């Protein structure tokens, strides 16, 4: 027999990929105890995750203290250039 | 034209390097080839061809 959190049905769940996803967008690095609950890391598998900060928005956007320009909340990566 | 190359793997928000197609010739010099020939017209009566 199987339940959810059982090991084999883990790729089966629609919340075991919905959450590694949010979890690869929350993230600034791969050291997951900086970031996630103990129940998370466990739940969602988060070590087989590539959690590494790559896929959060906020690494690419721009945040400067003071913006006469208007150039804030620009991504990098939907420049002509890239 | 250069040959085809591929695409760099490149790293998130990273810039694009630029590597376009380049181009260059081959000349031609046509050169003249010639040939001639010369007969006598007592040669050009005579001959029965
Ligand atoms: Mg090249």
């Amino acid at each position: 027999m199987q339940l959810r959190r059982s090991p084999g049905m883990r790729p089966m769940d629609r919340d075991w990929h919905q959450e590694r996803a949010r979890a690869r967008e929350q993230a600034y690095s791969s050291d997951l105890t900086s970031q996630f609950s103990e129940s998370e890391i466990v739940k969602y598998e988060l070590d087989t995750a590539q959690i590494d900060g790559s896929d959060n928005p906020r690494t690419y956007i721009w945040n400067r203290t003071i913006d006469l320009f208007g150039m804030n909340g620009t991504d990098v990566r939907e420049l002509r250039n890239r | 034209a250069s040959d085809e190359e591929f695409a760099r793997p490149t790293g998130q928000g990273a810039e694009i390097r630029d590597d376009g197609e380049t181009y260059t010739t081959v000349a031609w010099n046509a050169t003249k080839l010639t040939e001639g020939s010369r007969v006598t017209d007592e040669m050009r009566d005579q001959a029965m061809v």
